[PDB]
């Protein structure tokens, strides 16, 4: 009866956690970018990338939430327990993974912003590190999407 | 009143699975913490020579032995699972078997994690001492062997507890 | 003490190795110790407080006023912190916890920090602020050792005040305040006005007691040499080298003591 | 029939959390600007921007709250049980997004106000960072609207 | 039914949270104003604005609580869970908004107290930020008005 | 039935919270008064004003709590949970407002006592600040009166 | 029914909380008085007063608890919920007020020890502050007494 | 049946809290006396009195606990459920009062050891202060005994 | 049955709490004892005694559990469960008393033995001080098991 | 019955825990690598073992989650509360073990970065240590795979 | 089963006591490292106590094995009173064992410091360690009494 309600709640919590992680990463990257711009305006332009990565992670979380919302359909099936359960599990997993990845990427970007100001060479490796960090969140989002695709639990 | 009577009922199969898995997980976590401590110690003293690295390798071997003991415990628990039919998963005998399996897992994993943490701390101190004094290596190996013996004792305890189940 | 195993093990091990490694020439040794600290850059806070005291010394050298820049360069970079006259003292107050108290004591900037007697009070205030920074480590056994050393320094300052600074007209209440928990209260050594009478009371202080012994050199001396034997004992306190604690300041003190011993040896 | 309590709770909570996040961000930005004061008094225009972003986040929160309140019409299409929970989910999403955006905006605005006094040429970069941050609040508002959209179908 | 337990609790909570937040903000502003007055009497006279903001927030919270209490007409209105729920939601929103506004007002008051000694133009500018925070609090209170008006559906 | 439990609990909570707030305010005011007297015993005489204000606020909270409690007469009206809930809400709100007001007023009074020891006009400034802080107690009393009226509104 | 059990528990809580607050305040005042006596014996004599003032709160709390215990009686009336709940709430209020007053009195006592060490008019102001704290304690006790007297049910 | 179990638990609380208070007192007094003996070993005997007072308080608490434990036989004394809970309350209150008195006595004993390091007149005064503090333990024990007797009165 | 269960729970709580407090005191005093022994081997013999005394007190507390194992007799007639709850309370009181007194004794003995390095007679003084509370700990621990054994009559 | 809910929750918890542990380890290792690369950028390019270990942890977590999800086939097996509870607990334990291993390995790599900056021998030693940690993580992954296989019965 | 869980906890509490004493063993080994940094003879002397502490945990494991051998619940039916008694007594023994292990670790650290210094009161340090081991043995023995305290 009320299980799809719990599923929708979990779907919303997914976007909530993704937004929280993205905001933390963005704040760290912004502090680093402010320090770099204080150092040299030239480094400021190259330092925008981590903020874009955090925003992309947030957008991915929002897209997952929108997909979950599309999953809820009264005409699809009558009140069913599994529909809420699978959706809530997928949302919780995706949100937790996104928040953790966002915090890690924020710390990494905060370090890298200071690092790049002294030496520009290490920026290449920092880019790869941030790419791997974002790819972890992308894999988590794909895993969550798999669970959302797992909708036809009954018959 | 009613809640007190309700609290008694439980599903034994979930408890059996928890005993099968959480013990191995906790042992793995403890071994990881010990390995991290040993790695930090080795990073501290990597300047001089890799004899301390060999001691840390012995400690890591002890941790891997603990992990192998956990894997063996998991395999046994897979085998030690009673008949426990899907229909017959409510008998008090099944509850007793689940409680025994949970006790075995708790005694195994917690002791394994404690031994792993102790081995990690002892190995860190031993690596520091070996970096300090070149002569003192067998003394460090003694503490490493003591930690490994503690892990082996935990493994033997799990092996003994393997025969506990009484579920139908 | 499992926190050391959980985190910070590598830095503590490196600091312990650097400490055990060390058992003109003094300036070179101090510069090498500063380079080791910079390469390294809990125990970190203690090392920072030790460097803060060593930088209070260089700031008092710099707050006054003669090739002052050359003199600072000759000093260790740990003693002469790169980050770092009334304006000079005010600038030193930033990034150095010890300097602002020295500036407060030196109301006339360089004039109230004259090397004869006034610089002694300025450096005493700087050491008091450095001791406050050390106490900002939230206590500990190393904090207890630092408190004992600060009490020894305060007793030495009070003994030297009663010995010579009475002629310098440093007020007895001010001199006791100038001579700095344990360093704060030293009324027993300040009770006796006479230099001979005050020397015994200063030696009665536990930091000075059982260390100076005959004290042919030490308590009789002015400035802060009364607890010279107690300083060597505190160096021997680090000789215990108990692990799983914060002893980076102890390592720096041992390195400084080794440098001082090398300087005292000089030729042959 | 008990769903409207949950719906009203979610509607209130959305606005409450959005207001809390906006207040935190605004306080951080104001402290940073006042610190940047005197040294660069001409940077008042730059210091105004984070307050504008916080106000935008607050307005988005109020809009989400108004939409949620409009969604609650028990006179037609009795709320049943899915309506209240859907409203609660939308409100929670909106409030959490608002709080996250407010915290990030406050931190970034403090950093930008600090950077304002020296080398103000990075005002463009600071504004870009602020816009990228507010993009999160915009996405949260969009998600809340999308969630509120599915509310009507739940009646059947 | 259970409406009094909900409505009365919400009405009390609104006033409690608003008063707590306003008190904390006013305390911070008063400390800053005392510092400024020690610095200069003119800054002390100028620093009155944060006190006005705190008083406005408290008055808004009290007004919201009064409106919620006036909403309680058990003689005219039948006991419905919805009627109490609307009042509880309005009270919770008002209280949370008041507490947040009070914390922000205290921070802004300390900042403006420092700025008044720093520069009169800085205080004049920070007045705008204080007004913006007050406007956010007023927006929260206004949303509270809509929440209270939603109680009309229950009779 | 159980309504007297809630009413008596609210009556007790009002007094307890008011006493706690008055204690905090009195402690802060006493610290400030001791500091001022050490600085200047003559100025210490005027410094007692914030302490008097905090004590007056605490007494007013206590008086409101006593008035609310006295209204509860089981023989007067039959068992109705509405009256008990209203009394409990009034007590909780009044106590929380009094506690917050007392703490804030004590902090502000200590700061203003220090400032008055610094400069004379700071005394008038702190008096104005405390008058501003009294708004929280006023709002708490108003909310308590409104809830007491709602208690009689039960039917 | 079982409400007089909760009422007796509340009276005991009143006594315990009043005693705890009063004794904490007395310990603080005693530390201050020891400091003053180390400073000046002239301050030592006056500094004893706050300890007795704090202990007065504990004595009043004990008296109130004894009165409340005397209140509970099966011969006086049959077991009931309302009277026991009211007694328990009155005791809780009285105990909380006493504890808060004792803590404030202890803080004021330390401050007044310092002030008396500073100046005598400062000691007079400290005495006034202690009087205000005692008045707050008395107001709380009176409120609790009235609430207990509201024992009709 | 609810009576004697509760009353015995109250006796347990009495003993526990009296022991905790005596523990705080004894630990603090011994810590102070250890330092005191270094300065003046002869003066160590004078400072032993607070330890004796703490031991006396603990003995009084143990005696009250034994007295409350006596009378557990249902036929021996009349004990209605509220009466046994009243005995529990008596025990708990006496124990807590003794605990607080013991902690205060320990703090005062440390202060008295410090004063013994100072002029002995301060120690003489601190002795009377400690006696006044210890009087609280006797008062609490008397109150607990009186309430336990009132609990014994039952029907 | 309920009464033997509660009685055994309290009896074991006695041993657990008493042993915990005794061991805490033992470690505390042993720190100072080891300090004094390292300072001089002459004081080591005198300073060794308090550690052994604390260990003996802990052993006695543990042994009290074996005695209390016969205090409650499930094989005997089952009386009202309140008797077993009384035994539980007696055991808990004994355990808390032992814990508190042993902890106090060891806390005092820490500084007592540590300061014994200066004066050897300080070792005797510290031994006396530690015994003064260790005897109370052991007495309370034994008295609790005695009361648990005795109160089992239940009329 | 409710078994699919338990299994889905367990799989989600496994994935979330593995992701969080991998993120923490990767953050620590990346911070260490960035700190070490400041001195010599040449050594920084060699410092890719943190990236490799983070990718390995993420891949292991994703594979475990995918395997658990595949096990949820209601059409094939009606399932039971016992089977779902077993599968969920097994997956969650595997994820927790992977998270702990990744966190510890990242903590080690944080210091290993500075060690590699010191000398290449310390670099190869840290490589060996990270290899041992990755072996432990792979053992945990294999345990999870075996546990998922058991869920089939 | 509730009685099965009670007896299992009764044994696992002493098991956890041994596991906690393993922490004191680790502290003793950590101190032993610094002690042997001075002299290898002191290294062996301090290492021996660590081996003894590990042997204590091995003995605890043997006790757990005996408990597992006796774990069969068909022989004896335990009621609420029996299960509560077993669990409480086991928990008390485990708390005593953990406290003894902590004290043993502290004494081992002190003895390691002494061995780092000259011998001096090495006999006294060994006596303190023996007292800690005696407390642990007393707890282990008290465990057997509760283990045998079963039946009607």
């Amino acid at each position: 009866e009320t299980a799809p309600f719990f599923g929708f709640l979990g779907a919303a919590a997914a976007l909530v956690f993704s937004c929280m992680g993205a905001a933390y990463g963005t704040a760290k990257s912004g502090v680093g970018v402010a320090s770099m711009g204080v150092m040299r305006p030239e480094l400021v332009m190259k330092s925008i990338v981590p903020v874009v990565m955090a925003g992309v992670l947030g957008i991915y979380g929002l897209i997952i939430a929108v997909i979950i919302s599309t999953g809820i359909n009264p005409k699809a099936k009558s009140y069913y327990l599994f529909d809420g359960y699978a959706h809530l599990s997928s949302g919780l997993a995706c949100g937790l993974a996104g928040l953790s990845a966002g915090m890690a990427i924020g710390i990494v970007g905060d370090a890298g912003v200071r690092a790049n100001a002294q030496q520009p060479k290490l920026f290449v490796g920092m880019i790869l590190i941030l790419i791997f960090a974002e790819a972890l969140a992308l894999y988590g989002l794909i895993v969550g999407i798999i669970l959302s695709s797992r909708a036809g639990q009954s018959r | 009143s009613s809640w007190s009577r309700a609290l008694v009922k439980i599903s034994p199969y979930t408890f059996s699975a928890i005993g099968i898995a959480v013990a191995i997980g906790v042992s793995v976590l403890g071994a990881a913490w010990g390995i991290y401590i040993t790695g930090s110690s080795l990073i501290g003293a990597a300047i001089k020579a890799p004899r301390i690295t060999s001691k840390n390798l012995i400690s890591v071997i002890f941790c891997e032995a603990v992990a192998i003991y956990g894997v063996i415990v998991a395999i046994i628990l897979q085998t030690k699972l009673e008949s426990v039919p899907a229909s017959q998963i409510y008998a008090p005998e099944s509850l007793r078997a689940g409680y025994a399996i949970f006790a075995s897992g708790i005694i195994v994993g917690f002791a394994n994690l404690v031994c792993g943490l102790c081995v990690g701390i002892i190995g860190s101190s031993c690596a520091l001492s070996d970096a300090q004094n070149s002569s003192l290596f067998v003394k460090i190996l003694v503490i490493e062997i003591f930690g490994s013996a503690l892990g082996l004792f935990g493994v033997i305890v799990g092996i003994i507890m393997s025969a506990q189940a009484s579920w139908p | 003490a499992m926190t050391f195993n959980i985190h910070g093990g590598y830095l503590e091990a490196i600091v312990r190795g650097y400490r055990a490694g060390l058992l003109t020439i003094v300036e070179k040794c101090t510069l090498k110790l500063v380079d080791e600290y910079k390469h390294m850059l809990p125990l970190s806070t203690f090392l920072e407080y030790i460097t803060y005291g060593h930088m209070i010394d260089n700031v008092v050298l710099i707050v006054t006023g003669r090739d002052v820049q050359e003199l600072l360069e000759k000093c260790h970079p740990l003693g002469m912190f790169d980050s770092i006259m009334r304006e000079l003292y005010r600038l030193v107050l930033v990034d150095t916890p010890l300097a602002p108290y020295f500036s407060e004591c030196i109301t006339s900037e360089d004039l109230d920090d004259m090397n004869i007697e006034i610089m002694r009070n300025t450096l005493y205030k700087a050491y008091l602020e450095d001791f406050y920074k050390f106490c900002q480590k939230l206590g500990g056994a190393t904090a207890e050792i630092m408190s004992d050393l600060l009490a020894f320094e305060a007793d030495r300052r009070a003994v030297n005040i009663t010995i010579n600074s009475i002629g310098t007209e440093l007020t007895r209440d001010d001199r006791r305040k100038l001579y700095s928990l344990y360093p704060y209260g030293h009324e027993e050594l300040a009770v006796c006005e006479d230099i001979d009478q005050v020397r015994g009371v200063m030696e009665k202080y536990p930091p000075y007691q059982s260390i100076f012994s005959k004290l042919s050199y030490g308590e009789s001396q002015m400035l802060d040499k009364a607890f010279y034997e107690e300083e060597v004992k505190r160096l021997c306190l680090a000789f215990e080298q108990q692990f799983h604690y914060g002893v980076f300041f102890a390592y720096m003190r041992l390195r400084e003591q080794e440098i001082r011993n090398l300087m005292w040896i000089s030729e042959c």
